[PDB]
Parts: structure tokens; C-alpha cells; sequence
């Protein structure tokens, strides 16, 4: 049956990824302990993509866990769900990075990659028909950037004819945090177009926007962050887990998104985020539900459509529902925004619809969007990049370990061309 | 097969109580003068079970995994304590809105 | 596990070395007997201590510093005061003969003779811990021991150690005040030294403390024994992210990368906020907005420059205590707006924060107040070479007439080593200069 | 079924002798009267009916100035009078004197009384001998005696403690003559040969002992702490253990070299024992320091080529071949090209026992290693250019010319010397 074999590189990777296995534990009904404690029998029959069955009827995640210090391996077992986890999935090192790119990638990475490569081979063999890979790491970062591209050009040359996912942290103009995250991302975002087929950029100003203005929330901290990081990860993956009026997969929303292999990323959404007190006033509802998806202020990526325009967009619904409302509604916003749209191509939505809401919930709705205003992301950070560049900043950390400044001219020249024919569909 | 590792789990909760009773008959008729030497036996009663360093799963009946993957050393994880203050996960949830 | 070694050179060092010992060993509740509070023998216990205290199987936990000074009257206190259970009886060495404020003295002749004893018990602390990230200096500029037995310990460790982290943490000469004649000769002959034995160097001047303690914390005359207590204070904000958990850490290795982009730039600076008395500390809101203000005002500053005159290179934020990061982000968002606070043109994101749990704690009789956040800055600017410029311009003059150089020459040093380290420190303020111009 | 003969010689062997005996009687639990207030005594004290027990040590000397004082003190009444032979004229540090004239007139009795004692034993498993280079009776009548010792028994192992004379400082003017003409008899009658200057030992307990005083008895004390490591094994089994036949084959490589050096870790006393943690991998680590062995020559000179471990107490074999491999990769030590292993490793479960009065503190584990070095050159090279010096006029020759041997066996010492000089340097030569 098709699994998912789940990737956690980085301290941003492993503390999304310990609020990612925490939201669909309590979606199939998992207690910490680890056995099964439910209420219906449709939690049971598709447990196998997320879950190994072990001894006594206990449920583990198939995930393994990367990061080169034993800093925040400590916080993912002594976290509320760290017991869960399987204790040789964790795969930590002696010797950080420490926000480079450079370290992460040649010199400190090359030698862990050997066992994680060693670990996800033993698992993913053990599969009866694997379905695709998921990866959460952060560009900004030295440990997630530097060798979790290395994890990717490895098991692409490895596995061919496969899928895989990533939810990747670009940085952020206004919360940047790295003085060197340019050279940790635009060396990443190089080898990283190549070889994937979805990429979901989750920005953390957004994250910000959004827990500030709509939820009106005071004390966001990263625990809240990723719980709506997750809200998006569980709900790209509902169709297959649960049977639906017209379920869809990753490959079935892969093939609608991307028209060509170079326009691959994206901009997730979640559609219901009304605030707290704020819950009483708004009516469930389908309309309801796909205005909230199309706003400006629930983008999880820093920019405006409104600046370009949308090339592809997905839909993906939870809960029973009545779909006339979801075709109606859709064809509506789509004639009305017409200067929004391409016309090179039309009925540019992809719809699907899953029967089980999340718990606590009624109704949702995943966005995932393809654009033209990713590219205001990119020549964001290349402007950040050239100005960086050409005075050789920060270059003895980078130049000193193996690699020549060829990398640096051809990381320049394979990002102009990428965002020079996204200007060319525009 | 539930039945077997209910049974197997009981025989080694039994054979760590046995251990339990030794080490505090020890500890006690040690400790009948001074207490000034009893730091080693505390603390290697108080080692937990397995080279773990993290905090005991009570509910897994006591059982402290090991983590050691660093090349060729293998060196455990250290503890450190939170300040931060806990969370219960359906506050989290209705404070987020999923409610 | 990421174990921490200290290098005390002077009686600055061993002096200074006191009171931060003391913090950590309240910070962690170490009984200056040495073990634990044996009322603590509740389950649990976190490996928190490991970076700074050894263990024996009897619960005693032996710090894993080294205090060397040529003056044996400083280091018999230690023997005699309060804590002469706690340090290792061989992990203090003592001289015979001072340097008496000269470099020669100290580093070819009198430094060549204890070079051995003190890297003896380096390496038995070195094998001792598994991984060991670097090793932290406190010298002073101005002392014979600290100059010239320091300029030979940096050079020897270098090839003994390899690509081991060198934080170094050195007491600046005031530009006004004084307590020694020939420390020009002393400060300019170990610069040539550090320039490349050297990882990162902060600097402090003694002057500039005086004016915090006298302006800000409401202590009138103030004392080395309170000096000390704001030194150990830093040195335990920077270091904590090791010590303790935090939502984001930061390594000695992380910082060393963000604050360093060339090998010849290494000299950032250190300030501390806030910085308040017990009877001010319970009238004004403390803010994270608040205490990233101080960090960016010059009179807190505590070296004798302005970066108004200069411009910024690289900033790191040490954030400590109850601190959320959305006020982080926020504070960051409002100081890059103001055109007062000048950057470099091609830095544009010239920030590093870091975050931690634990509030700092405090010493009995001690001046500082119980706050609950705190931020220590790291940052690097141009305007050290406005003291740069403000010394060597006093050596020069001291140099004319052949002063003091006697002391020197007959010793065993040749004399062409003061015109190298004139023209070695000449090629560093043009190197300077030439990097603060943009394009 | 495995018994030890100890044999000593001159006024140091008895005084190491009757320290020795002392850790020995406490070690065992053997009140100075002879009998307890199981079997583990059978090597060293011999079995009385009414439930006493006796050692199996000779005690030798010329003067009755040592031997007085043993039949007087406290363990008057515990060792049999018949092992302390005493003469009536000694040598006087004269190595003639004590082989030519004086020694063989107690021969006869050293030999029959060591025929008594080796007549009680079932099967003997060594003859430890303890003797020094300085000394006329631990120089003379020590040599003839092996060289009828060879003859009188074939095979039997001869363990040897030399005291080797100090390099720089001396009790006797005459000693380097002393310590060259028993060189030759040493060699094709002796197997196994343990040295010692004296003030390396002086520099230990001066500089990690905290005694700025100290006597000879504080010298054998530590030296009696090293010959118990080797017996240990014989008296107490262990997770695996090592026999008087074990280690004497790995540590010869040829029988013209049976001179390794000892050394003794954690030496420490009682207040600096409660700051240090003793951990094996760090016991091990003083074994090699340059500072810290009982020989005074550095290794860093020479390199090993065979060497001998012995470990006592709380000890774990993973942790010790942790620390094993840990010393390889330093590139500060050097072995040889045609050895790349040369270890071997005793573990013993007993942790080592002190007495009142003593120096060291007690311990959980502790460590003895027997090196086999190239720098034992060092010390000899500049001890052969002091002898044909005094040689150079003709020094101190009418004295032992006079005794009764002849003039050409100082050139016959001297020409065999240098060609074991010799044979040192080109066994460190690499492939
Ligand atoms: N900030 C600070 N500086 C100190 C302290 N103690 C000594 N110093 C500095 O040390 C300098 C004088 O040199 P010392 O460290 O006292 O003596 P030394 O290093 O042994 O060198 P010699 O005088 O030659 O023996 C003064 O200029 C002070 O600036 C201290 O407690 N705090
Ligand atoms: N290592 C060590 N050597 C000792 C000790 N006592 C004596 N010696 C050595 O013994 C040598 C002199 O011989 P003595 O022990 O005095 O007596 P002897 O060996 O019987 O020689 P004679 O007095 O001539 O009969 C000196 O050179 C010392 O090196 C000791 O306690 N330890
Ligand atoms: N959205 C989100 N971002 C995070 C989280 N934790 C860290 N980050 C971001 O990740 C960056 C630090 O990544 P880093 O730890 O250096 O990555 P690593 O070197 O691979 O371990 C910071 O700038 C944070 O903004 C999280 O829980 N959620
Ligand atoms: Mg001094
Ligand atoms: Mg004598």
C-alpha cells in the first residue's frame, strides 16, 4: 500500500516536524503511549502510510530524524510526543554547522550521510509500494541547507522514478536572522530546482501576519508557528489516509501544478483561521471557505499575487459536503478575476474533496497556488545576494573549505535563468 | 499475541522489583551509622534502568532508552530542564481555532 | 559533552577569574565546598555542569580551568580565601618572579621556564573532556605576565592544537587613566601576536566600566571586586546557550562565523544591558525593546569609542530571560529604520539573535538587581580604530627618544621587533580604513 | 600448587624485605605473631600443624648491624631464625671482596637453606631476588650466587629488582665499579631484570605526595606496591590472569635484552585522591608521562618495543582497550617497525590494600606497566663514560687487585659492555 517515508532535517525541521507528528497522531487517534485509543474503525484501515506496526499492536512514525548537534535531539525526546519516536531513528553528530552552508554541505555532512542514507534505505526497502518522500527543513539554517540537499541529490540518483515533497523555510526580508542565510539559500535553491518535483515555501513574517491580524492572538511562540505549518501538512495528505467523493494524491496534484519541471513552487494556505472569539459570528459555510483561501492575508509566502498573477491553482476540501457549492464558487472567482489569470490556458483549478474533517472541526480547505510573485521572493534575495557578493563577504568561511568561486558565478547564472523564464510566462 | 507481551512485560517488571528490594535492603543496613557514604549507591539506584538519561516513561514501565550515534564514539545525550511553561494540546488547539 | 576550557593570564586573569567562577558555581548551586546540596538528591538532574565542572564518583565537581600568574601573592588568596576546597591544588601555577610589566621579560626569559608545567595540565584537561570546542583567554594588555607570557602561549597552543576555537577576552589600556608607564611597549608588541594566533578578541577598557558603575547602578566608588562580578556576567550570557536550553541555540563556533568576515578583522566589542540598581530596577518596565535600546546607545557602550563616528560591520544578540521573539523581531524591525545607527552597504542583514530560558541570577552583596530578561551584544564596527589611532600616536612619541628601551633590548629580544609591530599595526588601520570605505 | 621463593640480599633488601612482608601480612590478614584471628598464602607463607605460618624469604647480610634490628622489633617472633643469615666481616662495597674472599664462606649455608625451602614446595613457580648494583654484598656475593644458581637449578624462572646507581647523585665513590662487573654475570644468569634510581623516586614523592621529607621506608613502601601487582594474579584470580612464565616471554625479544623499566600509576595522596576521579583511561595516561616513571631516562628518546600491563581492581577490559587505542593514535609515543603490537594486559578483580602510616591512599584501580625501551642507552652510555674515566690512571685497582682476581677482568667487563652497547643501537634501527 502507498506509504509516506517522512524527512526531518534541521532544529527548524525537527521542531516542525515534532507539532507535524503531533496533530496527526490525535487525527488517527494516537495516544503518547502508543498504542490506539478511538472512537470509529476508518481510523484503522489506512494507518500503514504514516505508521510501522510493532509488537502488542503499537503504532510508530516512519520518520527518521537529521541534525548535526545533540542540542535539539534532547527537546524532541523530552518534548510531550518524544516518546513516540523510535530511538534509533535519530541520527545526531559531534560537530555542528552553525548557519553555513559551506560546512553543512562538504565537510561535516559527507560523513553523516553515509548512515542516514544506511537508515532510510532499511526502511523504505521494508515498504510493500512506497509512494514518495516528504522533507521539512529550513534554507536558513547550516545543518538543514547544507546536507539536506546532499539528502536530496543522493536518493534522486538512488530512487528515479519517484516523488518527493518539500516544505522548505525561506527566509524572511523583515525577520531575517542569518547574516550569511543569502549564501546558506541561493547556494541551496541552485542544486535544489534541479531535482524536485513539489516545494512548498512557508515564510516566518507570514506566519506572523497571520497569527497577529486574523487569529489576534498576543504571544505567538514557535509552538503556535507550527501548528499552522502543520494545519497544511496534514492537509495536503487527507484524500489518501480517507476515502472521498474524488480523492487525489500528491502525484494526481503534482501533475496539475507543474506545467514544465522548472515551475515547481508554491504558496500553501489554509482556509479556516478565524480568531477565537471571532468563531460565534462567522457562519461554516462553502463560500466562506474559499474567501478566506483566496485572501492576501492567509498566504504563507511573502508575497502578492496581486503583483503577478496565478498560473496553477489546487483545492483540496475536508469534510461531507455538497459540491455544487465547490464548483460554483470556484467558477466565480475565476471569471471575476480574469486580468489575475492566464488565458494561454483555462479551467486552471484543480478540485478534490475528502469525506473526514479534522478533529474538532466541520469544514477546511488546503490552497496550494502556482505564480508568477515567487519571483519577487527570488529577486529579493539575488539583490541581497549581489550586493553581498561582489566586495568578497564572509568568502574565508566558504572558499576556504574545498569549493572555488565558479560555484558562486554558476548559483548566479542558473537563478537568472530561472526567474528569467518565469518573467518569459508572464 | 496481546496476551504474550502482557506476560513478558509482567516478568521484567518483576525481575527490576526484585532488584528494587536488594538495593534498598543495602542501602539501609549500610546507612545504619552515617550517612556521608551512601552517595554512590543512591545514585546507582537512582541510574535508571538502561544508559538513559532522560526522564523515566512511567506509563512504558520505567524504561529509559539510549541514544548514541556520533561515528565511533557514541556518547548519550545530555538533560537539561525547561524553563518554559507546559502546554496542554486541546488549550493549543482551541486557542489556534481548530475547536 | 561540549565541555568549555578557561585560560586565566595575569593577576587581571586570576583576579577576574574569581568572581566569575563564583557566578557559575551559584548558577548551577555548587556549595563552595565543592559537591551538590546533598538535601537535592531528588530523582532527576540535569548535565548542565559538564561544560565547566569535571565529575568523581564521590559527587565532587572540579572546575576545569587553569589560573597562571608569575605573581605567587594573588594566587596564595585563592589558597587562603573561601573556595580553597573547591579548585584542584595543581590546576593553579605559580611563578617565582614577576615580569614586572615588561614584554621581554615576560616572554623570553621568565615565560620560557613555567611553558611547560601549565601545557602539562593542559592536555590532562584536554584528554579528560570528549569534545571540546575551544578554549576561552582572560589576560590583560597592560601586565608583563599578560603580554609576554600570553604571546608564547598563543603560538604554542596553535601547533599543539589545530583548528581548536581561540576566544580571547583582553583588558584594554584606557586612553586617560594609568597604572602602569611602559604598557604603549606592552599593548603594540603582542598585537603582531594576536593578529594571527587569535580566533575572535573582544576588549574592555577600565575607564569605561567605571562610568557604568558610577552613572547607571548608583554605586559611588567602586571596586575590581565588582568590575569582575559584570565581566563574569557576560562571559555567563554568552555562554549559556550552552549551558542551558534555549528556543534557538548559538554555539561558540555559531557567533565566530557572523562577527568574523575577514581573517585580520576580528575585533568586535562586548556590551551588557540592562545594567540597573535594586532601588531603580523596581521603577521602570524592562522590555525587550528596552534593553536592545541600551545595546545600541554609546554611553552604555563599554569601550572608549563611538560607532556614531564609525559604522556598524556585524551585530549578535544574546537574549536572556522571559523574551519572547515576535518583541525580537519587532525591536530589530524599529533600530533598522533609524538613520542615527549607520550599517555598511553591502551587509544588509547584519544580525544574529539568540534566545534563552533561564533568567541570570544573582550573588549575595552584589550590586546588580534581579531582572528578568537581559541581552548581551557582540558587535563589530569601524570605530576601533579611533582607539587605534588615539594609541599608537602615543607610542610613537614614547618610541622618538629611545625610552625605556633598555629594559628591552638586554633581556635577549633584538630591537627591529618594535619597528615590525610599528609597521605590522600601520598595515592593520589602513586594512581598516579601506574596508569602512564603500563603493 | 604454585609457590615463590624470595630471596634478599644486602642492607636494601632487607629493608625492602621487611616492608614488603609488612603489606604482605596485612594484605593476607597474618597478625605479627603468625596466625589469623582461603588458600591464597600457599605461594609466600608456608603451612605449621598448630596454624602458624612462615615466608618463604632468605634474608642475607654481611653486618649484623640490619639483622639486629628484624630479630628485635615487632616481627621478631615471625619469621624463622634460620632464614636471616648473617656473616661477620662484610665486603665493604667491595665487589672482590664480596665474590672472592668473604662470599664463600656462607655459601654453603645459603645454598642448603634455599635446598629446605625448595624442598617444601610442591612446584615452584619463581625465585624473586632483590639485590643492588651499588653494594659489595649486593654486588659480589650476589654474583656467584646465580652462577651457582644456574647450575644447581635449570630452568627456573629468576625474577630480578636492581638498584640501579643514581646517574647524578651517590652513596658510594666506588659504586660504578661495583655496578659494571656484575653486568657480566648478570646476563647469562639472570632471566628477568627490573632497575630503579633512586631519585626519580624522590622526585615522585616530592613533587605528587605532598612529602617534602621523606625516608627510605616511604621509598619501600612504593616499591613494595610494585612487586605486589606482579603476584597479584598468583594470589587472586581475576578476569584474566597473568603467570611469571606469561609475561617474561613477551617482553624478551632476545636474551641478551631483559632490562625493562616499571612503572607505577595513580601515586597520589589522600588529599588530592578526593579532587581526582581515578579512571582506568586515565591511570593509564601517567604510565607514559616523561615526568612520572620510576626510571630516570625519557622514552621520547628511545622507542618501545615490548610492553606489559597490569591492572588491579574496579576495571572494565572495554575501557581499557578504549584507552589502548587512544595512546596508538598519539604519534608522541613510537614503537618499532618489527613489533606493531606490543601489549599485553593482566587484569586483577582486587583492589589494592594500604597500610597506617603509609603514603599513597586507597584506590579503586591502579595500574603497573613493565616497558622494554631503546633508552636504557642513555643512562648506560653516560655511566660507561664515568667508569673508564676513574679507569683513565687507574683508580681504586690496588683494592681489587689485592683481594685475589686478577687484573684483566676490568678490560673483559668493559669489552663486553660495549658490545651490548652495540647490540641496543641496532635493534632500533627501522627497516
Ligand atoms: N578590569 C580589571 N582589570 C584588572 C583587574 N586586576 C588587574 N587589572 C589590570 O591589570 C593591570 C596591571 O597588571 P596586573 O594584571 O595587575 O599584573 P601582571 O599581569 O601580573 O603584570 P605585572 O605588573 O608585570 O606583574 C592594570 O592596568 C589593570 O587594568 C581587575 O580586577 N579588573
Ligand atoms: N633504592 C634504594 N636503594 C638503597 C636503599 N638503601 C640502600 N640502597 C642502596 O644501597 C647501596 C649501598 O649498599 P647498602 O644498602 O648500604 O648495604 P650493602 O648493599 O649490603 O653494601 P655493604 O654495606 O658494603 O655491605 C647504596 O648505593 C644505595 O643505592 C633504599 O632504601 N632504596
Ligand atoms: N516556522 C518555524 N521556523 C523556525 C522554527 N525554529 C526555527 N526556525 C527558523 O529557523 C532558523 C534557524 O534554523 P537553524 O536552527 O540554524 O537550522 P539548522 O542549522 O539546520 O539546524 C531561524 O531563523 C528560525 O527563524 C519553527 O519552529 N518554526
Ligand atoms: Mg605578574
Ligand atoms: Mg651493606
Amino acid at each position: 500500500m502507498r506509504e509516506i517515508v517522512h524527512l526531518q532535517a534541521g532544529q527548524c525541521g525537527n521542531q516542525i516536524g515534532a507539532k507535524f507528528w503531533e496533530v496527526i497522531s490525535d487525527e488517527h487517534g494516537i495516544d503518547p503511549t502508543g498504542t490506539y485509543h478511538g472512537d470509529s474503525d476508518l481510523q484503522l484501515e489506512r494507518i500503514n502510510v504514516y505508521y510501522n506496526e510493532a509488537t502488542g499492536g503499537k503504532y510508530v512514525p516512519r520518520a527518521v530524524l537529521v541534525d548535526l548537534e545533540p542540542g535539539t535531539m534532547d527537546s524532541v525526546r523530552s518534548g510531550p510526543f518524544g516518546q513516540i519516536f523510535r530511538p534509533d531513528n535519530f541520527v545526531f553528530g559531534q560537530s555542528g554547522a552553525g548557519n553555513n552552508w559551506a560546512k553543512g554541505h562538504y565537510t561535516e555532512g559527507a560523513e553523516l550521510v553515509d548512515s542516514v542514507l544506511d537508515v532510510v534505505r532499511k526502511e523504505a526497502e521494508s515498504c510493500d509500494c512506497l509512494q514518495g518522500f516528504q522533507l521539512t527543513h529550513s534554507l536558513g539554517g547550516g545543518t538543514g541547507s547544507g546536507m539536506g540537499t546532499l539528502l536530496i541529490s543522493k536518493i534522486r540518483e538512488e530512487y528515479p522514478d519517484r516523488i518527493m515533497n518539500t516544505f522548505s523555510v525561506v527566509p524572511s526580508p523583515k525577520v531575517s536572522d542569518t547574516v550569511v542565510e543569502p549564501y546558506n539559500a541561493t547556494l541551496s535553491v541552485h542544486q535544489l530546482v534541479e531535482n524536485t518535483d513539489e516545494t512548498y515555501c512557508i515564510d516566518n513574517e507570514a506566519l506572523y501576519d497571520i497569527c497577529f491580524r486574523t487569529l489576534k492572538l498576543t504571544t505567538p511562540t514557535y509552538g503556535d508557528l507550527n501548528h499552522l505549518v502543520s494545519a497544511t501538512m496534514s492537509g495536503v495528505t487527507t484524500c489518501l489516509r480517507f476515502p472521498g467523493q474524488l480523492n487525489a494524491d500528491l502525484r494526481k496534484l503534482a501533475v496539475n501544478m507543474v506545467p514544465f519541471p522548472r515551475l515547481h513552487f508554491f504558496m500553501p494556505g489554509f482556509a479556516p483561521l478565524t480568531s477565537r472569539g471571532s468563531q460565534q459570528y462567522r457562519a461554516l459555510t462553502v463560500p466562506e471557505l474559499t474567501q478566506q483561501m483566496f485572501d492576501a492575508k492567509n498566504m504563507m509566502a511573502a508575497c502578492d499575487p496581486r503583483h503577478g498573477r496565478y498560473l496553477t491553482v489546487a483545492a483540496v476540501f475536508r469534510g461531507r459536503m455538497s459540491m455544487k457549492e465547490v464548483d460554483e464558487q470556484m467558477l466565480n472567482v475565476q471569471n471575476k478575476n480574469s486580468s489575475y489569470f492566464v488565458e494561454w490556458i483555462p479551467n486552471n483549478v484543480k478540485t478534490a474533496v475528502c469525506d473526514i474533517p479534522p478533529r474538532g472541526l466541520k469544514m477546511s480547505a488546503t490552497f496550494i497556488g502556482n505564480s508568477t510573485a515567487i519571483q519577487e521572493l527570488f529577486k529579493r534575495i539575488s539583490e541581497q545576494f549581489t550586493a553581498m557578493f561582489r566586495r568578497k563577504a564572509f568568502l574565508h568561511w566558504y572558499t576556504g573549505e574545498g569549493m572555488d568561486e565558479m560555484e558562486f558565478t554558476e548559483a548566479e547564472s542558473n537563478m537568472n535563468d530561472l526567474v528569467s523564464e518565469y518573467q518569459q510566462y508572464q | 499475541e496481546l496476551d504474550y507481551c502482557r506476560l513478558t512485560e509482567a516478568l521484567v517488571a518483576e525481575k527490576e522489583k526484585e532488584f528494587q528490594d536488594y538495593a534498598r535492603e543495602v542501602i539501609e543496613l549500610e546507612s545504619e551509622t552515617t550517612n556521608k557514604y551512601i552517595y554512590p549507591l543512591v545514585k546507582a539506584v537512582q541510574e535508571g534502568p538502561g544508559g538513559g538519561r532522560g526522564p523515566v516513561f512511567v506509563d512504558r514501565g520505567g524504561l529509559r532508552p539510549s541514544y548514541q550515534a556520533n561515528d565511533v564514539t557514541g556518547v548519550q545525550l545530555p538533560f537539561y530542564n525547561s524553563q518554559g511553561p507546559k502546554y496542554n494540546f486541546q488549550k493549543s488547539k482551541r486557542r489556534l481555532g481548530f475547536t | 559533552m561540549r565541555e568549555c576550557i578557561s585560560i586565566h593570564v595575569g593577576q587581571a586573569g586570576v583576579q577576574i577569574g574569581n568572581a566569575c567562577w563564583e557566578l557559575y558555581c551559584l548558577e548551577h548551586g555548587i556549595q563552595p565546598d565543592g559537591q551538590m546540596p546533598s538535601d537535592k538528591t531528588i530523582g532527576g538532574g540535569d548535565d548542565s555542569f559538564n561544560t565547566f565542572f569535571s565529575e568523581t564518583g564521590a559527587g565532587k565537581h572540579v572546575p576545569r580551568a587553569v589560573f597562571v600568574d608569575l605573581e605567587p601573592t594573588v594566587i596564595d588568596e585563592v589558597r587562603t580565601g573561601t573556595y580553597r576546597q573547591l579548585f584542584h591544588p595543581e590546576q593553579l601555577i605559580t611563578g617565582k618572579e614577576d615580569a614586572a610589566n615588561n614584554y621581554a621579560r615576560g616572554h623570553y626569559t621568565i615565560g620560557k621556564e613555567i611553558i611547560d608545567l601549565v601545557l602539562d595540565r593542559i592536555r590532562k584537561l584536554a584528554d579528560q573532556c570528549t569534545g571540546l570546542q575551544g578554549f576561552l583567554v582572560f589576560h590583560s594588555f597592560g601586565g608583563g605576565t599578560g603580554s609576554g607570557f600570553t604571546s608564547l602561549l598563543m603560538e604554542r597552543l596553535s601547533v599543539d592544537y589545530g583548528k581548536k576555537s581561540k576566544l580571547e577576552f583582553s583588558i584594554y589600556p584606557a586612553p586617560q587613566v594609568s597604572t602602569a608607564v611602559v604598557e604603549p611597549y606592552n599593548s603594540i608588541l603582542t598585537t603582531h601576536t594576536t593578529l594571527e594566533h587569535s580566533d575572535c578578541a573582544f576588549m574592555v577598557d577600565n575607564e569605561a566600566i567605571y562610568d557604568i558603575c558610577r552613572r547607571n547602578l548608583d554605586i559611588e566608588r567602586p571596586t575590581y571586586t565588582n568590575l569582575n562580578r559584570l565581566i563574569g556576567q557576560i562571559v555567563s550570557s554568552i555562554t549559556a546557550s550552552l549551558r542551558f536550553d534555549g528556543a534557538l541555540n548559538v554555539d561558540l563556533t555559531e557567533f565566530q562565523t557572523n562577527l568574523v568576515p575577514y581573517p585580520r578583522i576580528h575585533f568586535p566589542l562586548a556590551t551588557y544591558a540592562p545594567v540597573i540598581s535594586a532601588e531603580k530596577a523596581y521603577h521602570e518596565q524592562l522590555s525587550v525593546a528596552e534593553i536592545t535600546n541600551a545595546c545600541f546607545e554609546p554611553a552604555n557602550q563599554m569601550v572608549k569609542c563611538d560607532p556614531r563616528h564609525g559604522k556598524y560591520m556585524a551585530c549578535c544578540l544574546l537574549y536572556r530571560g522571559d523574551v519572547v521573539p515576535k518583541d525580537v523581531n519587532a525591536a530589530i524591525a524599529t533600530i533598522k529604520t533609524k538613520r542615527t545607527i549607520q550599517f555598511v552597504d553591502w551587509c544588509p542583514t547584519g544580525f544574529k539573535v539568540g534566545i534563552n530560558y533561564q533568567p541570570p541570577t544573582v550573588v549575595p552583596g552584589g550590586d546588580l538587581a534581579k531582572v528578568q530578561r537581559a541581552v548581551c551584544m557582540l558587535s563589530n564596527t569601524t570605530a576601533i580604530a579611533e582607539a587605534w589611532a588615539r594609541l599608537d600616536h602615543k607610542f610613537d612619541l614614547m618610541y622618538a627618544k629611545r625610552a625605556f628601551v633598555h629594559w628591552y633590548v638586554g633581556e635577549g629580544m633584538e630591537e627591529g621587533e618594535f619597528s615590525e609591530a610599528r609597521e605590522d599595526m600601520a598595515a592593520l588601520e589602513k586594512d581598516y580604513e579601506e574596508v569602512g570605505v564603500d563603493s
